RNA sequence: AGGUAAAUAAUCUAAAGGGAAACAGCCCAGAUUAAGAUAUAAAGUUCCUAAUAAAUAAUAAGUGAAAUAAAUAUUAAAAU
RNA sequence: UAAUAUUUAAAAUCAAAUAUAUAUAUAUUUGUUAAUAGAUAAUAUACGGAUCUUAAUAAUAAGAAUUAUUUA
RNA sequence: AGAGUAGAUAUUGUAAGCUAUGUUUGCCACCUUCGACUCAACAUUUCCUCUUGGUUGUAAAAGCUAAGAAGGGUU
RNA sequence: AAGCUAAGUUGAUAAUAAAUAAAUAUUGAAUACAUAUUAAAUAUGAAGUUGUUUUAAUAAGAUAAUUAAUCUGAUAAUUUU
């Protein structure tokens, strides 16, 4: 992951996803695009 | 033949409910907790002296606990008294020593007047032994581990060096008249007081000890006496419990 | 959308509408589970509990509409899957396959708990819940089977918990999951 | 440094209560308009229930009255905006906002019209 | 001239029953509405340099109602003389250890006027998770209330 | 900067009372002595604690409930 | 009516109200987003505290104690 | 912006922006001792140990970076 | 010699278990896809939490005794565990 304040997408392969009161980023492709908010 | 009751209709009409387990319950903590399973027997710390292994010819410190008189007197349940647990009795007592209303619950129970009155607490109906039966050395193997209580010497009022090993003061550097003192006893204003459990100079010892998985190293009903490894707490004469280990069961 | 989606319910498969025997609430808007839905077929049945305000509809064929919040048309899309789901398993029965990809590794049925073999020092594995049935043509490949979608799949992801195929690419391969695109040495 | 604790919103309570102060306000200077047109209307030469009935009621020439009448220089109550009832125009504030309570002696002072976009 | 008379009556403590399965308040209203009772505010007899309040038998407490998520997030704390001893205990976690009734009863406690008679006040308190309890035959009752 | 220097007004200084949890300087109000029926000020009205009932919306975070923490990010909602 | 790219406005525009000749015109007045994260240190949780967000089946009965606009 | 055999966002991150802390050097003037020894208590912005995500820069082993974690320890 | 002592001896570093953090999942709509749920269901998951274990305090409960030629205690004597 790459926890930040700022979650963007960065591809199409990225989905935005809400759970445990953050929000997430999962990328089916480059594991590099996981992003947490706080 | 009825007498005058009355009843609200409030508790009248309220349906029926069970209350749920409530962990500060005694039933509860009887299943937290890790007994063991078999009952133990009171015992006399006598003396010390070396055990030698005959076949590693190897010397182990060792102490004698005399099981003079053991007898198992009375059990509670857990419906009466909420856990299960057997009253061993140790030796005799000259009915001089004995309270009239202890003798009397002797005789309740048809033993004689008992020198030390001990519970072993043990898991499920399955541990407790009839009442008014004999307990022997036999009781344990040798080889197999013990739990053993008993009290501890007491060492009267001491300093924090003897307590807790506190290096105190340098001997001769300048130092004056505190070489065995424990130094700062807390911080400035911003706790402005001593906070509880400082370590300090008071009582040490006389107090009840358990030391766990001692083996059993030899067990001899024609001496009345059980061999233990190692040292148990208390001076001679002291009363020492050995219940079979919880650890390495 | 998915709920309004008739489903088609072929001869030998039931589709009962029930009440329950002490009703379940949640809060937090709330949700009343007072109704159940039972499937039944060759293969199995099960039961699904059920809020309220779902209500079934049978043509000569099925339908489910709800009684128009966002919570009921979530739960009402929901619904209807589920028990498409449950038709399925009834009749066809749900199956998934696991392929072990790397070398030894391989799965073994000890009677019905199945232990995974891979890379470990220490033995693992687990033992299958009532519904589900397990075989091992190969002990490379092992194939589970059940008539319930959601439990089968649910203990194939534990299977594959244990080595999740690596990118470079032993492992544990859940039906066609081809997951793995090996990095280049 | 000094703890002045005074909040950034009103209550409910403070709010109704400026609220009727305000309106308090907008009676006494009705009341003073039509004490002045009585006093016009005996002056011409009629009596006080007489005047008290009158279609054509007499406006105040005393340019205070005349701007305080005005509703662009001094709204009445129910014309005025909840924004400006409980705020007023900060030049340093964040928002250019301040609370009225805030403000020395709010319970005498009278202050409507802010500035027309701030 | 009104206050002169047998005045036994006006200060016998009644007992009052409360089954909170057929109460529908949730649980901090309900405190202070026992508040009220305990202090004895509901009695027209009553004057502050007196404890004058009644019995409250509150029965199945496991059905009160707690809104929101203050079932797991609402924390009750207890702190020892001693630094780092502090004790943060979730509602449900206190509920598991002692029972909800012992919830109601802080509420109780926090509502009350903070002296003397407190204490007294909150133990007049009989709290009870579920339906039975001792205090059955005590509640008050009355002859014409008998048709159920 | 609870800094410093002046300007305007108030209060404190020399001002008790009610409110602001506690409070020199804030918000109201100036104690001759009582009495306690009626108006009330500022502030409040579930309990502690004197006193409350409504209406329409919004919020699900305990956000918030008398001391508002920023850029920015995410999610939704309206308008074009 | 779906998707589409900005904006978060009563200035303009529309609606409503008041004052002037008056079923219209003139002038003035008022009406246009919300959550979450970002968020953090040392004796102890820290709205002053208790505590507050409601629910059929049933209560001579609870339904915010928050925020915004109001009424009695 | 730019490095990073390619490619801003593995790892790096100029100058400028927005903040938090009151551990530094200061400013204000309400108010008039550094070390060593002993004993430590508390915090977490975690050095180690436990769990985990990312790592053309995760083959492994060593690392790097990030999340949870203050139980034990930290010459 | 006793006693006291460590540089000596002996033992422990408390399981099993329950719910979890970050994280990892199943099915699955709202939103024809996707989505581990800031939806209904279903799971894994830490030397941390709860608990256990240990000591001290407290004393619910239990056994017995009941105005006493030797009831239960204290004062007193000889003492040391
Ligand atoms: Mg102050
Ligand atoms: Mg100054
Ligand atoms: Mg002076
Ligand atoms: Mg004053
Ligand atoms: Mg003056
Ligand atoms: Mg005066
Ligand atoms: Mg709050
Ligand atoms: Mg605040
Ligand atoms: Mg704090
Ligand atoms: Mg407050
Ligand atoms: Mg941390
Ligand atoms: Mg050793």
């Amino acid at each position: 992951f790459k926890v930040r304040t700022s979650v963007k997408k960065f591809c199409s392969d990225c989905y935005l996803v809400r759970r445990k009161g953050r929000v997430y980023i999962y990328c089916k492709s480059n594991k590099k695009h996981k992003q947490r908010q706080g | 033949s009825t007498r005058p009751f009355l009843v609200a209709p409030s508790i009248a009409n309220s349906i029926t409910t069970e209350a749920p387990a409530i962990n500060h319950s005694p039933e509860l903590a009887n299943a937290r907790k890790w007994l063991p399973k078999r009952c133990g027997l009171i015992t006399r710390k006598k003396g010390m002296m070396p055990y030698f292994d005959k076949s590693t010819g190897e010397r182990s410190a060792a102490t004698i606990l005399e099981v003079n008189n053991v007898e198992v007197i009375m059990h509670r349940t857990s419906e009466v008294n909420g856990y299960f647990a057997c009253q061993v009795g140790y030796g005799s007592r000259h009915l001089s020593k004995v309270s009239r209303q202890m003798l009397g619950h002797f005789a309740s129970k048809v033993v004689n007047p008992k020198e030390h009155v001990a519970e072993f607490r043990v898991k499920d109906e399955k541990g407790l032994i009839p009442p008014g039966t004999l307990l022997k050395p036999s009781f344990f193997k040798e080889g197999q581990y013990v739990d053993v209580r008993s009290v501890s010497k007491g060492k009267g009022f001491t300093g924090v060096m003897k307590r807790y090993g506190f290096k105190g003061l340098r001997a001769s550097h300048g130092t004056s008249i505190m070489h065995r003192h424990g130094g700062s006893y807390g911080q400035n204003q911003d706790p402005g007081r001593v906070l509880p459990g400082r370590k300090m100079p008071g009582h040490m010892g006389n107090e009840h000890v358990t030391i766990q998985n001692v083996k059993v190293l030899k067990v001899d009903d024609e001496n009345n006496v059980i061999w233990v490894k190692g040292s148990v707490a208390g001076p001679k004469n002291s009363f020492v419990k050995i219940q079979d280990a919880i650890k390495k069961t | 959308q998915v709920g309004s989606l008739p489903l088609y319910i072929s001869p030998e498969v039931q589709v009962s509408i029930n009440a329950l025997s002490m009703p379940r609430i949640i809060r937090k808007t709330s949700m009343n589970i007072s109704q159940n839905i039972t499937v039944k077929g060759p293969k199995g049945e099960l039961s699904v509990e059920v809020p309220d305000f779902l209500h079934l509809d049978k043509d000569e064929k099925i339908n489910v509409t709800v009684q128009e919040d966002k919570h009921q048309r979530s739960m009402w899309g929901t619904v209807r899957s589920l028990i498409n789901n449950h038709i399925i398993g009834v009749t066809e029965g749900h199956l998934a396959v696991l392929r072990f990809v790397g070398t030894g590794y391989r799965a073994q049925l000890e009677g019905k708990f199945v232990n995974v073999k891979v890379g470990a020092s220490i033995k693992q594995g687990l033992d299958v819940p009532e519904g589900i049935v397990v075989k091992t043509p190969a002990p490379t490949s092992l194939i589970i089977e059940g008539c319930n979608k959601q439990q089968v799949l649910l203990f194939a992801a534990k299977l594959r918990k244990f080595h999740p195929p690596e990118p470079y690419g032993k492992g544990i391969y859940v039906n066609d999951e081809t997951i793995k695109l090996k990095d280049k040495k | 440094g000094l703890l002045w604790k005074i909040p950034w919103r009103m209550s409910t309570h403070q709010k109704t209560r400026q609220r009727e102060r305000l309106r308090n306000v907008d009676q006494v200077i009705k009341q003073l308009t039509l004490g002045l047109h009585v006093q016009r209307c005996q002056d011409k030469g009629l009596t006080y229930q007489e005047a008290m009935e009158s279609k054509k009621k007499y406006k105040p020439r005393s340019k205070s009255l005349r701007l305080l009448n005005k509703p662009s220089v001094f709204p009445k109550e129910n014309q005025m905006s909840s924004k400006d009832k409980y705020w007023t125009f900060d030049k340093k504030a964040v928002g250019y906002r301040k609370g009225i309570h805030k403000v020395p002696k709010w319970t005498k002072i009278s202050i409507r019209k802010a500035p027309k976009f701030f | 001239s009104q206050k002169i008379g047998h005045s036994g009556l006006a200060f016998a403590r009644l007992w009052h029953h409360v089954d909170v399965a057929r109460d529908k308040r949730t649980l901090g209203r309900l405190a202070s509405a026992i508040a009220i009772t305990l202090i004895g505010r509901h009695k027209p007899v009553y004057h502050p340099s007196q404890d004058c309040g009644d019995y409250v038998v509150v029965t199945n407490c496991q059905k009160i109602r707690v809104t929101g998520k203050k079932f797991e997030q609402k924390t009750y704390w207890s702190h020892s003389g001693r630094p780092g001893q502090l004790k943060l205990q979730t509602m449900n976690k206190v509920v598991a250890d002692k029972g909800f009734g012992e919830i109601l009863k802080k509420a109780v406690s926090g509502m009350l006027p903070k002296n003397k008679l407190r204490k007294q006040r909150l133990d007049r308190l009989k709290v009870f998770d579920g339906s039975e309890n001792p205090y059955k035959q005590n509640i008050t009752a009355f002859a014409h209330e008998q048709s159920s």
